[PDB]
RNA sequence: GUAGCGAAAUUCCUUGUCGGGUAAGUUCCGACCUGCACGAAUGGCGUAAUGAUGGCCAGGCUGUCUCCACCCGAGACUCAGUGAAAUUGAACUCGCUGUGAAGAUGCAGUGUACCCGCGGCAAGACGGAAAGACCCCGUGAACCUUUACUAUAGCUUGACACUGAACAUAUGUUCUAACGUUGGCCCGUGAUCCGGGUUGCGGACAGUGUCUGGUGGGUAGUUUGACUGGGGCGGUCUCCUCCUAAAGAGUAACGGAGGAGCACGAAGGUUGGCUAAUCCUGGUCGGACAUCAGGAGGUUAGUGCAAUGGCAUAAGCCAGCUUGACUGCGAGCGUGACGGCGCGAGCAGGUGCGAAAGCAGGUCAUAGUGAUCCGGUGGUUCUGAAUGGAAGGGCCAUCGC
RNA sequence: CUGCAACUGUUUAUUAAAAACACAGCACUGUGCAAACACGAAAGUGGACGUAUACGGUGUGACGCCUGCCCGGUGCCGGAA
RNA sequence: CGGAAGAUGUAACGGGGCUAAACCAUGCACCGAAGCUGCGGCAGCGACGCGCGUUGUUGGGUAGGGGAGCGUUCUGUAAG
RNA sequence: GGACCGAACCGACUAAUGUUGAAAAAUUAGCGGAUGACUUGUGGCUGGGGGUGAAAGGCCAAUCAAACCGGGAGAUAGCUGGUUCUCCCCGAAAGCUAUUUAGGUAGCGCCUCGUGAAUUCAUCUCCGGGGGUAGAGCACUGUUUCGGCAAAACCCGAUGCAAACUGCGAAUACCGGAGAAUGUUAUCACGGGAGACACACGGCGGGUGCUAACGUCCGUCGUGAAGAGGGAAACAACCC
RNA sequence: UUUGUAUAAUGGGUCAGCGACUUAUAUUCUGUAGCAAGGUUAACCGAAUAGGGGAGCCGAAGGGAAACCGAGUCUUAACU
RNA sequence: UCCAUAGGUUAAUGAGGCGAACCGGGGGAACUGAAACAUCUAAGUACCCCGAGGAAAAGAAAUCAACCGAGAUUCCCCCA
């Protein structure tokens, strides 16, 4: 039980977020993925934030 | 509700929703009820006098249920699309 | 003394659900299996857990094809 | 070993 | 005296047209990150109480 | 762990060993020390006297006994009078061997036995008596304990109130007028109560109220699991894989064996490519085994982690580009008592890889988990207790113990 | 001859009289008097018409010879920057 | 056939007894149940014709479900 | 003089008796104290989580780890017992799952009553299926015995063993389709009412145990349970 | 009461008398009667088992957490 | 203690005690239910105490309502 929960927040400023987990020791760099934002209905960049 | 000690059904399921106060003072009127008022003017007060809706009802909707033969003037009530057709077909008119 | 055993898992109800000649609707599970003891033939799909399911209405048909003598399940559109 | 206690008396009760 | 509603049951079940009951699914309050989206999406809509359970529900909600 | 004591009111082994006593002594007395597990005021060691106190020995004495006999009285027994009790399904109520809710008057087979009293005896009627006190069980009870849980009287701390004035630098000293007095004297008064008066002594202290931290078995209410070849002790309790399991599914035991309570932004997606172990032969350092070449071999390898089923079109290995580990849904189906859990073509939106057909809603598959309530965070074309707002509630997403 | 308790006492009315309780003696400790302490929402009362050679609590248990080491734990006492 | 000992009494064919009245084989007779058939009767369910007839079939039961009744006291019918 | 012996008086160490007693604690013979921390009369005070206790949880009106009387009160009792007239029809279960659950209870299964929809369901025949059991085998995973070749293993042979071995593999069973005949509609759905969730033995397939148990735990069928009659001397569960 | 009792498991000495599924209200289902897209009144008034009293209640519409829409509605940007 | 006050004496008037329920107020359980139990329940019940009357208590809006309005208290039926 080392992987901590994180939220990936939309860059579209919709407030929509996905959640996932992350090994913060091994991979300290912030996760950044293009994901579908259903509010704007577009693939936008999602960036890591605190759960 | 007791099931021998197993979490009962009404406890293992989540609560949901809230109760509207506005719903309590809202009523539905059938077309069949429009003929039961006195004068041929269906308003909130004539519906109450005719014992169609309760005394504390503030809002009422006429819905397409039953038939309306006579012409009636509906005043102040909401009316469904289907009910509007039926009332106007019977020679009535809907006043906002 | 005592025992160090005494454990097992729930039975998973695997196996053939629809046998040869049975008429199935599309979507119907034909076999539940760990790994592909049977392989998907015509009009049969393989799910992520290697469940074989009908992709069309028809009759289930088992058949052995190939040099390895692999068991295929297919749906004969009927 | 013994399977019974040695017999004892009961307390007095109004008899009838 | 009047039968009393089990008030907790009345907050969890609502009677439908043909006289069944709808309820919200369990398992969508928390610990959501680990659950598949498909699983969660299927828990969102209200479901109907099953045959085995109706008797229990009806007993709890005499004025439903 | 000293002095002292020690097989002891303490020594399990143990009737320890040695000595004394007896014909013979698991007890007794004296020692030894190997004190299972003595030991100094929950006192150590001694100790005259005392004891309806525990142990052992001897003299005397004896019907305690060898082994009983006889006798005197009171009953027993018979007659007259009076006249209970426990118990009791019904009885025409024998032995034996077998049978059988497994120890028979009552069943089977068989043996024996004319009907009925009276005195006696207690082997049986699982005799009478008391809904077993042992043992277990009940989400019974009581009382007791404590560093069980939760409270709480009491004790204690500070804040505010009753409670004031000077002075010096929140703290101290001084003051008197609140307040205290279980000091003295006077009066009510014939009164060691009480009140008033005068005076002294304390004095804003003490003390009391409200609030507050600590302490609190002093007291109270309670809790203190289940399974179990009785209970306890031990073990176990959810999930995954195999076997038991009787060639569909399912299938028990405190049956036989192992695992889980995760990992991974690549170990996911896609496109293109690729194919193992082991051994043999030769070769710098180089050896049984490193890397190189060829041959045999044919998956005996590999698969993030158990086991099983799978895997070459690889699900195994390598590289490029990526975020489908998408959002809304879902014909149909599997599996559960239910809560639930699982598989899923296809449809819409938007995406990645590929020339394209296509493939992609995580991972070869099956473990890696937890309902509800209460609460948190973000969003919201819902609600908003006269009205506009807002709080609060709902809905969607998500989190916590 | 010997265990235990010094002794006289006390005790389970109704299965235990004892080696148990008490005891004189010993020690520790609290208590300055409106005493500590106890009964009592309180007033009061006992302690005591007593005053540390007194009173309460606790342990030990005549007498003789004696009563060793440990203050880490728990309590109590004291300190306070 | 021996191997082969147990406690109240034969007591390890139920007994008497048996040399078959034992065992094996084959056969035919008979006995034997509340089974089956015969005769008479009752009831349930269903056909079939018009409540009745004809006919098939069914009728062991604990928990328990369903159906139909008896009788008791009291009220009306009953100042009968 | 809490001194000695010993009556009264106060106690209560031993034994016998008595034990539906003469007596709900005594009698008889012995026994301890007997100027004291003695004993006794009369009156008084202490009250129930309270008293009082030279301490035994003793005693507080024959009652004491919380008196007695009345009340809350018909406390609660998942436990035991008991539950009253008649006839007719059908007729279980002693399983699964969950449970501070295990002798309780709940959903489901099994019973009954009612309503509704199918030539629904069952038996047999034929047809289409998957199987990995019995058996067998030994390439595989392990195990085993002996040989022939060799730096004494492999290679080359012979021989066994396996619940957790399979290069093989039945009978049955199960799923589906078609067809006849027969059957109390026996199948399915919904609704009213349950009971039951201690099972027993016998056969067959097994785990466990000693291929011990009238043992224990599963599967499956039968009987008992809830079933009388005949047989097995007698004998729920065996035979008819 | 039990898997199972002649059981040596429980209970009853016998007789007579008494002794255990009730009552109220709510709710659901069945039967039956009335009326029927309607049905029915409560308290109360009334000398009135009449009559009045329709306050109410149930039903004739649902969907949605809700606003709201309505033979549809919810879900969704939108549904095959 | 100088006035005074406390105190004292006499007179007049009244009170006290009892009572089945009902009523207002001061105190106030536990068993029990929650299938244990502590919040909660039982229940402001039982019980104790004080007071009062033929009744008691309550009562004449610093009340509701919802932009329309109502018009003290008490009791009954609804709302539920
Ligand atoms: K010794
Ligand atoms: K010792
Ligand atoms: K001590
Ligand atoms: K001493
Ligand atoms: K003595
Ligand atoms: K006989
Ligand atoms: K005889
Ligand atoms: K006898
Ligand atoms: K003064
Ligand atoms: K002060
Ligand atoms: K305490
Ligand atoms: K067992
Ligand atoms: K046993
Ligand atoms: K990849
Ligand atoms: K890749
Ligand atoms: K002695
Ligand atoms: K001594
Ligand atoms: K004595
Ligand atoms: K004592
Ligand atoms: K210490
Ligand atoms: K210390
Ligand atoms: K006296
Ligand atoms: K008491
Ligand atoms: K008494
Ligand atoms: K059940
Ligand atoms: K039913
Ligand atoms: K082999
Ligand atoms: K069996
Ligand atoms: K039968
Ligand atoms: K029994
Ligand atoms: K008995
Ligand atoms: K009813
Ligand atoms: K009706
Ligand atoms: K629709
Ligand atoms: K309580
Ligand atoms: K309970
Ligand atoms: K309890
Ligand atoms: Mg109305
Ligand atoms: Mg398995
Ligand atoms: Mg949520
Ligand atoms: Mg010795
Ligand atoms: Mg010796
Ligand atoms: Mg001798
Ligand atoms: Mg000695
Ligand atoms: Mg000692
Ligand atoms: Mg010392
Ligand atoms: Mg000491
Ligand atoms: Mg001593
Ligand atoms: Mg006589
Ligand atoms: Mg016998
Ligand atoms: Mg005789
Ligand atoms: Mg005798
Ligand atoms: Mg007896
Ligand atoms: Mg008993
Ligand atoms: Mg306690
Ligand atoms: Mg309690
Ligand atoms: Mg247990
Ligand atoms: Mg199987
Ligand atoms: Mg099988
Ligand atoms: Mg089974
Ligand atoms: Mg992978
Ligand atoms: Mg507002
Ligand atoms: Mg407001
Ligand atoms: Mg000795
Ligand atoms: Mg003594
Ligand atoms: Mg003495
Ligand atoms: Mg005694
Ligand atoms: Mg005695
Ligand atoms: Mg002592
Ligand atoms: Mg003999
Ligand atoms: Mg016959
Ligand atoms: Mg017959
Ligand atoms: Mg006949
Ligand atoms: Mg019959
Ligand atoms: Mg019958
Ligand atoms: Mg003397
Ligand atoms: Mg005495
Ligand atoms: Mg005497
Ligand atoms: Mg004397
Ligand atoms: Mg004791
Ligand atoms: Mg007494
Ligand atoms: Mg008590
Ligand atoms: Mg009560
Ligand atoms: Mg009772
Ligand atoms: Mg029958
Ligand atoms: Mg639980
Ligand atoms: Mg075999
Ligand atoms: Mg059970
Ligand atoms: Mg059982
Ligand atoms: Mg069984
Ligand atoms: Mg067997
Ligand atoms: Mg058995
Ligand atoms: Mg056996
Ligand atoms: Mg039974
Ligand atoms: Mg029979
Ligand atoms: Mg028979
Ligand atoms: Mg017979
Ligand atoms: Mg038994
Ligand atoms: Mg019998
Ligand atoms: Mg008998
Ligand atoms: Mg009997
Ligand atoms: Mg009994
Ligand atoms: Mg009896
Ligand atoms: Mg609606
Ligand atoms: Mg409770
Ligand atoms: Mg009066
Ligand atoms: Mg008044």
């Amino acid at each position: 039980g080392i992987r901590e929960k994180i939220k990936l927040v939309s860059s579209a400023g919709t407030g929509h977020f996905y959640t996932t987990t992350k090994n913060k020791r091994t991979k300290p760099e912030k996760l950044e993925l293009k994901k579908f934002d259903p509010v704007v209905r577009q693939h936008v960049i999602y960036k890591e934030a605190k759960i | 509700g007791f099931e021998g000690g197993q979490m009962p059904l009404y406890r293992r399921l989540p609560k949901f929703g809230f109760t509207s106060r506005k719903a309590a003072i809202t009523a539905e009127i059938r077309l069949s009820d429009l003929a039961k008022v006195e004068g041929g003017v269906v308003d909130l007060n004539t519906l109450k006098a005719a014992n169609i809706i309760g005394i504390q009802i503030e809002f009422a909707k006429v819905i397409l249920a039953g038939e309306v033969t006579t012409p009636v003037t509906v005043r102040g009530l909401r009316v469904t699309k289907g009910a509007r057709a039926a009332i106007e077909a019977a020679g009535g008119k809907i006043e906002e | 003394g005592s025992t160090r055993n005494g454990r097992d898992s729930e039975a998973k109800r695997l196996g053939v659900k629809r046998f040869g000649g049975e008429s199935v609707l599309a979507g119907s599970i034909i076999v539940r299996q760990r790994g592909t003891k049977f392989h998907a033939g015509a009009n049969v799909g393989c799910g992520r857990d290697h469940t074989l399911f009908a992709k069309a209405d028809g009759k289930v048909k088992f058949e052995v094809k190939g040099p390895k003598n692999r068991k295929f399940i297919s749906i004969e559109a009927e | 070993p013994p399977h019974r206690p040695r017999p004892r008396p009961l307390p007095w009760f109004p008899p009838r | 005296p009047k039968i009393k509603t089990v008030r907790g049951a009345a907050k969890r079940f609502k009677k439908t047209g043909k006289g069944g009951f709808k309820h919200k699914h369990a398992n969508l309050r928390h610990i959501l990150t680990k659950k598949a989206t498909k699983r969660k999406r299927h828990l969102r809509p209200k479901a109907m109480v099953s045959k085995g359970d109706l008797g229990l529900v009806i007993a709890c909600l005499p004025y439903a």
